[PDB]
């Protein structure tokens, strides 16, 4: 029995650090030594009831990368819970009594903690819920900058955006925080700020952070920028004065730039990224998608196999 | 070397002399090229006569030289233009604009349906001969439009 | 190598007279020798962002009779291209790192070519981009037309219906002018003619094709009568008046034809062909249907095997 | 009388003769005021240095005559700028643009309610010298914008 | 014939000190001693194309108080300007043609001017025209001002609310800076604060004027606590974050209010001024409203007819 056999991942902050380690070790083994049938005769829901290309495809590639069949639905409204009127905790309840794992991605913050407490035995695997987590966003982003960074340690992160809704980086600023010496440089409209919650972690933690009202500031200081989009599906009517982009980045405010720094993005992007970035040897996130087939095959193989040995 | 035929004529060392621009287009290509950016001495001249030809525009623009490519996109708009290139108050290289094989970025696509109007991509079409006209095939949609069509953009 | 490895299958323009003949040859070779295991462990996104009941599961039918696994959406509106504003030129930057093909249906005219500036090394096979091409359907088109005439050249074709928006009749007169010796009539309304295009090509070749007002002029001669559904999804509002099928095809009328003459249709039928002629020896718009299997089988293997031995 | 500093001719007949339009205004002007949109000689000769007047910009169109009206309307772009009124080449006239009252026809309300966005009016602007700069007062909408933002056609 | 005979009554900026206290006097005599036959066989078309209950109803009880007739419309879609598609300029073109006067209210600013240029000899009364002016509303603003206070000219005048979009401030703030000493506050959310031109004519003047941020900052010195409605309707969706009050007034804010000090308000008021102060002495809305009647027969009685009333 491996650490993470059987567990359900719903926070990163139930996540320890030696736990996002096996992953990321894990990830890099299948990198290179694929496993085609680790997962024979496994049946995976992939239950999103939100929109998703990314993780959505991934989840569904790796799983079949793996030799793991899968059932799903990709729109809550054609499902019973849609047009019937059924809870979520009963169509949990009826889903865990055919398959192995669940992958959920749903609209409202702790839809995943829930469908646990209706499961049984099948672990849940949060693919996000609402505004609150997305841990394996997470894995695959930490595995990038482990790849382009060499360390885990001692970076320099700024997060741009969205800080408020992105529940992309209230799961990274959690796992960057479990490692030693990271430095955190948030950037946002003060209406779409980092939660306090997460704030006082970090205090708690001794963790150095600080803000900045461009990305100019600190260009020249990080080794990662985390570019996030502005959640407007979310945004309450009042924020509406937020949807467009405060922080766009262009090619030329690279200038100064470290040259080992990789632009990172969960994506989608609307305008917050110039196109013309996407030609620099900065711009890393098509290749930080792509590693979302490595993290969670991994992902899938620790948690559906007692013991893996590659 | 010489002074020219016609009366109120512009002198220049070096830089580019387009002549035989028809009436109404001088003003255009001055758009349309970029050019009026460049502080390089331009002299314009809109109207003048064309001898047997009518009326005519010309651009003289000191120390510039054409694109690799602005002849040939000069070609649609004014086939009948003449590129001087102009060394030390001389002509050491005359050019005529040749129609190229195809055409990128300054066109957009009259197809409405089109992708290349919602998606960051460069508009690109075909030029081929047709039989007056010349026919132009969005790398795209696979459209081919007369280019009558085409300069509405 | 075959020819078509790795290629991307966005025109018949693009495509040669032998490429399509190693096609037809093939199909006919799965036909009789099934390869079960011909793509195991291989993952292709079946993308379509309009509408398919044939195409799309014809062509997921025959990965999974391959041995391939399959991923992807049949509706755009859950994507978060759909609900996120993504680009469809991201979309296919991220989707291309996750999978070896890509079969992609869109509404508009090029949103084929455009996937491959930005896929890599991923073929793309067009499943129809607006009113333009539909390679596809014509390769399925080309084996029934072969295995019914025994013959691909001196044939004499009619092709009605809406020939304009007909991505259908566009990209199957391409195909068959390729050929020798065939002869083509176009009767469609006026609204709805032969794009100027694809005649031009026609007197090019010194290809022999006419106009008629009617199928009782031609019924006689034709070998092939390709009977074509009015593309009421694309008609501009001023084409509206375009929308019954000008020209129906009731059993009785096929009373003169000749004994080999064969009724293709890409389906789905409206009003064009009366119900009645389903039972005549004449319709083979089902036989032609069940083709896609045999056709697109062959894509998938001559595209994803370096070197095919059946 | 033009100056010197090697030759070229020219000299007009009569007509008007725009001198002193600073640098990336002379293409402006042709553009709105359309001076441009007629049959005229025009000589538009750019960048061609004139001490104080360093990088200055002229333009010279045969026949064609200014208003006070017109000229007037230079103020909003070059105001500085001199208007030699040329008949039979003896330069008879010597404007200098001072400010209007009122500029009609040219320009493009800001405000995205204003009517004039929909009927078939012709925009109109009153024109005052708030402090800094001009601040122009649309018609209809009452509402009075930097004479900067204000665009136009 | 007197100043305004004939007049078009457009906006507040074309009016004097003596057109002013010309309609107020006027309003007087009209109040005390009726002419129910002052403007027989007049006939005035009523036009709001945008809603209203007072400034509608006062405007034809005027009319019909002193014997004219109305014709006209509260909404223009039934109109063929609203089902088939006409311009505004042809509206005003043929209704000019039948009646002696226009009275009307347009969704878009510059509307009412418009009309002059098209209704000929036929006087057009701006009822309010987007959020530019709303001139009998500051006539009555005035009259029921002076009725409480004595006079217009040396008074501590408050404005809370929509200042940007109110066209109600807009007129009555022009109107009040044509008169001597009067002291303007202003307390409003930065969103919408009352634009340049006015602050500006305003120093030109060297009208004292300052902003605060409570009503209370200012509840002891102030003989007019002019309150207003936000815009709701008016504002962009980026301005969202005002659509609710900020300042409301309780009656408990009425306690070191001055004794003659009313508190006034074009309504219609949704949760501006609660209605406990409905009950208290300085509330006079309802009295401000009823003077509509006053301030609207006598700028008719002055357009209309030629002689002073006798
Ligand atoms: O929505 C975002 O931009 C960030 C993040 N994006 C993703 O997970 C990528 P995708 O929506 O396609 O699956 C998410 O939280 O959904
Ligand atoms: O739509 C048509 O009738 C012709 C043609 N039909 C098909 O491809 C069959 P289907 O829509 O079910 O996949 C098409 O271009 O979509
Ligand atoms: O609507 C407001 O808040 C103030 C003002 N209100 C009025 O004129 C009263 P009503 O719209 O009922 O005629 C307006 O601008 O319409
Ligand atoms: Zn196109
Ligand atoms: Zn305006």
């Amino acid at each position: 029995a491996n650490p993470l056999y059987q567990k359900h991942i719903i926070s990163i902050n139930d996540l320890s650090r030696d736990d996002l380690n096996l992953v990321l070790a894990t990830a890099a083994k299948l990198k290179a030594n694929p496993q085609p049938e680790l997962l024979k005769h496994k049946v995976i829901a992939s239950c999103f009831f939100e929109a998703s290309t990314r993780t959505r495809l991934s989840f569904e590639t790796s799983m079949h990368r793996l030799g793991a069949s899968v059932v799903g639905f990709s729109d809550s409204a054609n499902t019973s819970l849609g047009k019937k009127g059924e809870t979520l905790a009963d169509t949990i309840s009826v889903i865990s009594t055919y398959v192995d794992a669940i992958v959920m991605r749903h609209p409202q913050e702790g839809a995943a903690r829930l469908a646990t407490e209706f499961s049984g035995n099948v672990p849940v695997l949060n693919a996000g819920d609402g505004s609150n987590q997305h841990p394996t966003q997470t894995l695959l982003d930490l595995f990038t900058i482990q790849q382009t960074q060499g360390r885990l340690d001692n970076l320099h992160v700024a997060m741009v955006g969205d800080l408020k809704y992105g529940r992309t980086v209230h799961s990274l600023t959690q796992a960057l925080a479990k490692f030693d010496g990271n430095r955190f440089y948030f950037i946002a409209p003060d209406a779409l700020a980092m939660p306090e919650y997460i704030l006082d972690m970090l205090d708690e933690k001794g963790i150095a952070w600080s803000l900045h009202s461009s990305i100019e500031e600190v260009m020249a200081e990080v080794d990662i920028l985390y570019m996030t989009r502005v959640q407007k599906e979310r945004l309450d009517p009042s924020e509406y004065a937020n949807v467009k982009a405060q922080f766009v980045l262009r090619a030329s405010d690279l200038h100064n730039a470290k040259a080992n720094m990789k632009v990172l993005h969960p994506l989608p992007r609307v305008d917050e990224i110039a196109t013309d970035v996407d030609k620099t040897p900065h711009a890393w996130y098509f290749q930080q998608a792509g590693n979302g087939i490595f993290a969670r095959q991994a992902l899938l193989a620790l948690v559906l196999n007692r013991d893996l040995v590659l | 070397m010489t002074h020219d035929n016609k009366l109120q004529v512009e002198a220049i060392k070096r830089g580019t002399v387009i002549d035989h621009i028809p009436a109404q287009i001088g003003f255009k290509l001055l758009s349309l090229f970029k050019l009026t950016e460049t502080d390089q001495r331009i002299t314009i001249g809109l109207n003048l006569p064309s001898g047997e030809m009518g009326r005519k525009d010309l651009i003289k623009i000191e120390n510039t030289f054409l694109s690799e490519d602005q002849v040939d996109q000069l070609a649609l708009y004014a086939p009948q233009a003449t590129v001087n290139r102009i060394d030390n108050y001389e002509v050491v290289g005359k050019s005529r604009p040749s129609l190229p094989e195809r055409i990128d970025n300054v066109l957009v696509c009259p197809n409405s349906n089109c992708i290349s109007h919602a998606e960051p991509v460069s508009s690109s079409f075909a030029v081929r001969k047709r039989a007056n006209d010349i026919a132009l095939k969005c790398k795209y949609c696979e459209k081919e439009f007369s280019h009558n069509v085409v300069l509405a953009n």
